[PDB]
């Protein structure tokens, strides 16, 4: 009967999201906890860390992940510098029918830190898969993408015409984003680039009737040294 | 030990009489069952080394023959706060190897 | 309504609009107006909110 | 052997068939002339070129301090009865004979009296006075204590009783030195607070300001509003029926002053109501910037009643201090860390942008550049915080914070609380530090090092030390550094200058441990502290 | 004498009182403190009140010595506000009555 | 056996600042924690009080927290055999860390004494 | 079953062997409660939060130290049911 | 013997300075 009582008096989602100062935080699964004011309001803390997404999963973590093929592990950078890839390979091919500079130069000389996740970055299954997103931001680019287009990819890119720069100057830039400035467009072309109708043209500054630009400029019209340094 | 979790400690007021370790078991840490850089000496319950048992291997039950130590580990960590680590369980592992003996041998 | 994380595992349609209601107060409050809320300077030494000011600023005389 | 040049510059040396080891420091561009006295159970040197520097190896450690005292001709040691150690000096057109004060405390002082417990002061700028508040939780203000006096002094003489046995007056005139018999004061939620203007040098007190009973003064800030002229301002701010252990208020006040007088008087000007205890304030880009409860205001300064210009009402908890670079602003709350927050003038916002991901009760806060930090707390640690180099000025969730956030680059518990850190230089030239005073009474400083090869000794140092000469009283010293969050990036000084006081044989293992003698490493020793600080 | 965190009655009638903030003290015993006009209260004396008693300055020590303390700190500024070139400290401690401003520089007295 | 390399090199690295990337691995280690085999439960409860010391309370706190109240209790039985194992080593750094928690109408759960503000 | 009651017996145990522990039925007001009173016994043992706490009042130590030991009994209200 | 050397000529500098500072002094 006990359980029931609290079963009775349990809230709902609604209500559960209504009292509570922050209600996104709150989940299906909160309104059978103990006490959902308590569990909100902790969940509801800066800087925590939720629990891992599969523990309701009927199947297993890593299990469920099986079937597909994997490449093996690929050797830091640096480490493929001292080349111990090709001196194994050399060792046991001969079965199969280093000298020691390079390598203390190699962990101490030239090694460097990997990109590695801030706390908060759980591990779940597809995270290294899982397609980045939210780069709402026009100016970052690929090079598979400069390629698969044919525009250039590296240093020249911002020289390299992305093919909607002139629709951009055409209907204005993607109307759903007034925010973005194109270079060239409406900041000045970027160093060295040129307006013109050539292979590798800016198409010509968008202009009113008086000289002044419809979308951005297209002509471009403290003491940040840190404290206690090594020398 | 970290091995059969089975067994038991002592858990009582640690003393004054240091712990000695059989030949057989000894150059390793009681709890984190290493074998490397004693750093710090074991110590027991007044009971545990009361009566014959004055000098026993902690873990085998033996004579004593050396000292018995603490890890880095475990002393970093403070897991040398718990009193006597004496096992007050045999275990089943000794019994069944030496019925096993009676039978054969 | 938006749809947003704040609606998960909301079915009815009165529960959302009412939700909505709270949430368009709290939004309210974190939000600051600035022309609402400012204080400006009246010339002889009053304070009256900065789109008052502005209004009657042009408003024939201020 | 100690060797004295004439181009103020002096030499230590140990003394063999050969001079050995060397050592030397400045002591002022005039010849420096040595001499001898016996002081406090040891034989030690003066030497005067431009001041007097006592030179005493202080219990195995040389010590070379200055005096509090004027130039100096000649002088010789000098006992008496009249004064039983001292020194007879001729001086400018002067015969003295002297005497010095205790031979420890590195530091002098000279200390003028308050009323109350002082919580903040700053300096005027122009004429280099000092403005202090003062107050006390569970106290009188002057007039009501007064008043109250003399009323109970009322309800005396209603006794009836023989009227004539009158120490009604008595009593009134009767006042103990509350210095010295002890604050007659009491109250739960009764503060009182005072302002004071004083000069630095002597110790008169410019002007005075006692503000009402149950008001309490918890901030204070001199600026110049830029629409108005040159005249420097003061803005005190004022809690108001503060309760402390519940905690409500009444709400708060901003006192205003005028500070005229080439800087002499404060008079008023207006103060304006405020919705909370403004509990700190600073100015910047001409209009104050005052954090109130929660709320991050921009005021500026009508000729009514302060004015509203800008706000924010994200901050956390309860807003504890606030600070501010040119451009941007380092809140610090009471709470959650420090937050940083952009102002955006044109478009007139205050944006938060990005902040620390611990929790750390800071109390008090001070920058080192544009991109770090580094605050105290409140449980005894120091923390040095800085932005990471790629982020993004400007900007307008995450993991409930702000969307990027602040990496910490040092952690170091230093043993008891620490109210106010500065960044500064000490000795003339010498490199700038990082000065510290705690709340028991030390004050000491950190020093960033410039180079790898010393870094590495330095940690080889006390990594050694460390286990082979214990603390006292069984606390393992790693742990003892990493009390709350664990140390990082951090050589400690105290564990490494005991070296000097090890015994001979284990300063021998750790010495070979690095392959140099007692006198190398010693002296390795007394660089850092010779060159950054005394 | 200024509330104490310990006090220790040496033998020789010292009596060194650690006050616990501010500075601290070295007193000395000149009078045993009987048979003078101070009423002595008692567990015997009934009454139904509390017996009264009025403070005085000192009698029956005398302040030897003085030991300077800073504890507490509550705040710190490092600055030159008189002309020469090293800074002082201008660090402003204490607590209620006893709080005082302190100018410290590098020397000795 | 992963797990087994964690908890050492935390161990070892205990006080240099190498603190980012023991961070890093305990993000990937912690998603563990549910699991059944006592081997690998076990080694990961090593590795977790490793990095308890090598990351200090406030970090294996903040991880700890949501599901010390969660509805399930598979979940909680595993978040309180953590947060003891935290409690009892460094009860006394978790002082400064406990999150404020809001006081309801008939107690009153907030430390006011901890922002006496000076 | 044997699970719930072999850990519930470890539980309660190790509680009694440490006081604050927890077990996966704790209630918000025993968390609550031991975090206060281990709070207090800190205040009193660093040396230092007590003067912090001497000052931000205007009570003297000896008089700070009883008032948390008189709290340390039932610091944050009467217990809930 | 080269980082001898060096911290000499550390100390060098620093002396150097500080007496020339005198020396605007
Ligand atoms: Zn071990
Ligand atoms: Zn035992
Ligand atoms: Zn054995």
């Amino acid at each position: 009967s006990k359980k029931k009582l609290r079963r009775m008096n349990r809230f709902t989602v609604a209500e559960l999201k209504q009292l509570v100062a922050r209600p996104d935080v709150v989940e299906m699964h909160d309104v059978t906890a103990q006490d959902p004011k308590l569990l909100v309001h902790l969940k509801a803390t800066r800087n925590s860390v939720p629990v891992p997404r599969h523990w309701c999963f009927k199947r297993k973590y890593l299990q469920g992940k099986r079937g597909i093929e994997k490449p093996p592990f690929e050797l830091p950078d640096f480490i493929k510098r001292t080349g111990i890839q090709e001196m194994r390979e050399a060792l046991q091919e001969k079965e199969e029918q280093i000298d020691y500079q390079k390598l203390h130069d190699a962990f101490f000389k030239w090694q460097t830190k990997p990109k590695l996740t801030i706390h908060g970055d759980l591990y779940y299954e597809g995270k290294e898969f899982e397609t980045r997103l939210k780069e709402k931001k026009p100016g970052d680019l690929s090079d598979e993408l400069r390629i698969s287009l044919g525009m250039p990819v590296g240093p020249n890119a911002h020289k390299v015409p992305p093919p909607w720069l002139i629709a951009m100057q055409r209907y204005g830039p993607p109307p759903s984003y007034p925010n973005l400035k194109i270079p060239g467009l409406n900041s000045p072309i970027p160093e060295s680039c040129s307006f013109g109708y050539h292979a590798g043209g800016w198409g010509k500054p968008p202009v009113d009737e008086t000289g002044k630009p419809l979308y951005g400029d297209v002509f471009g019209t403290i003491d940040r040294t840190p404290w206690g340094e090594l020398e | 030990a970290k091995h059969h979790p089975d067994l038991i400690f002592c858990r009582k007021q640690a003393g004054v009489a240091i712990g000695r370790l059989c030949e057989k078991c000894d150059g390793k840490c009681v709890i984190c069952d290493s074998y490397v850089r004693p750093c710090t000496l074991v110590r027991i319950c007044d009971e545990c080394n009361y009566g014959s048992y004055q000098g026993r291997c902690v873990i085998c039950g033996g004579p004593g023959v050396s000292d018995a130590y603490y890890c880095k580990e475990c002393t970093i960590q403070e897991k040398d706060r718990d009193g006597c680590p004496k096992i007050v369980n045999l275990g089943s592992s000794k019994t069944d190897l030496f019925y096993e003996r009676k039978k054969y041998g | 309504i938006p749809n947003t994380a704040h609606f998960a595992n909301v079915t009815q349609i009165e529960d959302a609009v009412s939700l909505w209601a709270k949430l368009k107060l709290q939004k309210a409050s974190e939000r600051w107006q600035p022309d609402t809320e400012e204080e400006y300077e009246d010339s002889s030494g009053n304070v009256v909110n900065k789109k008052t000011y502005e209004d009657l600023k042009r408003q024939g005389l201020l | 052997l100690n060797i004295g040049l004439q181009n103020g510059v002096l030499l230590r040396t140990v003394l063999d068939p050969v001079t050995g080891d060397l050592s030397d420091t400045r002591t002022g561009s005039r010849p420096v002339k040595l001499f001898r006295v016996r002081m406090q159970g040891q034989e030690a040197v003066l030497a005067m070129s431009s001041r007097s520097w006592l030179s005493y190896s202080y219990q195995s450690r040389f010590h070379l301090t200055p005096l509090s005292y004027e130039t100096l001709e000649f002088a010789s040691g000098f006992a008496s009865e009249q004064c039983p150690e001292g020194i007879v000096a001729i001086s400018t057109n002067t015969l003295r004979i002297l005497a010095l004060e205790k031979l420890g405390a590195v530091f002098n002082q000279v200390a003028f009296p308050l009323q109350y417990t002082p919580r903040k002061f700053v300096i005027h700028p122009e004429s280099n006075n000092l403005i202090i508040i003062e107050t006390d939780h569970n106290a009188y203000t002057e007039a009501t204590k007064a008043q109250r006096k003399q009323q109970m002094a009322e309800e005396m003489v209603e006794a009836a009783g023989e009227l004539a046995a009158e120490m009604a007056a008595a009593f009134l005139n009767e006042n103990l030195p509350e210095s010295i018999f002890g604050a007659p004061k009491a109250g739960n939620g009764q503060w009182a607070s005072v302002i004071r203007v004083m000069n630095p040098i002597q110790g008169n007190t410019l002007d005075l300001v006692q503000l009402e009973q149950n008001e309490a003064a918890f901030s204070v800030a001199v600026c110049r509003f830029s629409n108005t002229g040159e005249d420097w301002y003061v803005l005190v701010g004022v809690a108001k029926d503060l309760i402390l252990n519940p905690r409500s208020v009444a709400g708060g006040f901003v006192y205003t002053y005028k500070l005229v007088n080439n800087g002499e008087k404060l008079e008023f000007l207006h103060k304006t109501p405020v919705e909370e205890v403004p509990a700190a304030i600073a100015p910047f880009q001409g209009r104050v910037l005052i954090g109130v409860g929660k709320l991050l205001r921009v005021y500026d300064l009508g000729k009514k009643k302060l004015l509203r210009k800008c706000e924010n009402k994200h901050i956390a908890n309860y807003i504890s201090g606030i600070q501010t670079i040119g451009h941007r602003v380092i809140v610090s709350d009471v709470q959650e860390s420090f937050i940083w927050v952009r102002y955006k003038r044109n478009e007139n916002q205050l944006i938060i942008f990005a902040d620390d991901t611990y929790p750390r009760w800071v109390t008090t806060a001070s920058l080192l550049d544009y991109d770090t930090v580094a605050g105290a707390d409140k449980f005894g640690n120091i923390c040095v915080v800085r932005l990471p180099p790629n982020t993004n000025d400007e900007v307008d969730g995450l993991l409930n914070g702000a969307s990027q956030k602040a990496e910490v680059i040092m952690n170091y518990h230093v043993g008891e609380t620490v109210l106010s850190l500065q960044k500064t230089t000490l000795i003339p030239g010498g490199s700038e530090s990082l000065v510290y005073t705690t709340l028991s009474g030390g004050i000491g400083i950190l020093v960033p090092f410039t180079s790898h090869e010393d870094h590495d000794f330095f940690q080889h140092v006390e990594m050694h030390l460390r286990s082979e000469h214990p603390p006292l009283c069984g606390r393992d010293h790693l742990s003892f550094r990493s009390y709350y969050f664990p140390v990082k990036n951090v050589i400690d000084g105290d564990l490494c200058e005991q070296f000097n006081s090890m015994e001979p044989n284990k300063q021998k293992n750790v010495s070979e441990e690095l392959d140099r003698t007692p006198p190398e490493v010693s002296k390795k020793l007394e660089d850092i502290r010779t060159r950054y600080a005394f | 004498v200024p509330v104490a965190a310990a006090m220790c009655v040496l033998k020789t009638g010292f009596l060194f009182v650690a006050s616990e903030f501010g500075n601290h003290y070295l007193y000395q015993i000149a009078h045993l403190g009987d048979d003078d006009e101070e009423p002595e209260f008692s567990s015997a004396m009934p009454l139904e009140d509390t017996f009264f008693f009025q403070p005085r300055p000192l009698k029956n020590l005398v302040l030897v010595d003085e030991l300077d303390s800073l504890s507490p700190i509550l705040f710190c500024q490092i600055a030159d506000l008189a002309n020469e070139d090293t800074p002082q400290l201008y660090v402003a401690c204490g607590r209620g009555p006893r709080s005082s401003l302190r100018v410290l520089r590098h020397g000795l007295e | 056996t992963a797990s087994a390399v964690v908890q050492h090199m935390s161990l070892g690295v205990y006080g240099f600042g190498c603190e980012d990337s023991l961070n890093h691995l305990l993000n990937y280690v912690w998603p563990n924690v549910f699991e059944t085999s006592p081997h690998v439960i076990q080694a990961v409860m090593g590795a977790l009080e490793g990095l308890r010391v090598a990351i200090g309370p406030c970090r294996m706190l903040q991880y700890c927290l949501q599901g010390l109240f969660h509805p399930a209790r598979k979940v909680r039985d595993v978040y309180w055999k953590i947060y003891n194992s935290i409690y009892i080593g460094s009860q006394d750094a978790l002082i400064a860390h406990y999150p404020r928690i809001y006081n309801d109408d008939k107690n009153t759960y907030i430390r006011y004494e901890l922002d006496y503000i000076l | 079953m044997t699970d719930r009651y072999t850990i519930h017996s470890q539980l309660e145990h190790l509680q009694s062997k440490y006081i604050g522990t927890g077990h996966a039925d704790t209630t918000k007001w025993e968390w609550l409660v031991n975090q206060h009173r281990d709070s207090y016994c800190s205040y009193m043992g660093h040396f230092d939060l007590l003067n912090y706490f001497a000052i931000a009042e205007n009570e003297s130590k000896a008089r700070v130290r009883f008032n948390l030991m008189e709290k340390m009994l039932q610091p944050c209200g009467p217990p809930a049911d | 013997k080269k980082q001898d050397l060096d911290d000499e000529e550390k100390t060098a500098k620093f002396i150097e300075e500080q007496v020339r500072r005198g020396l605007e002094g």
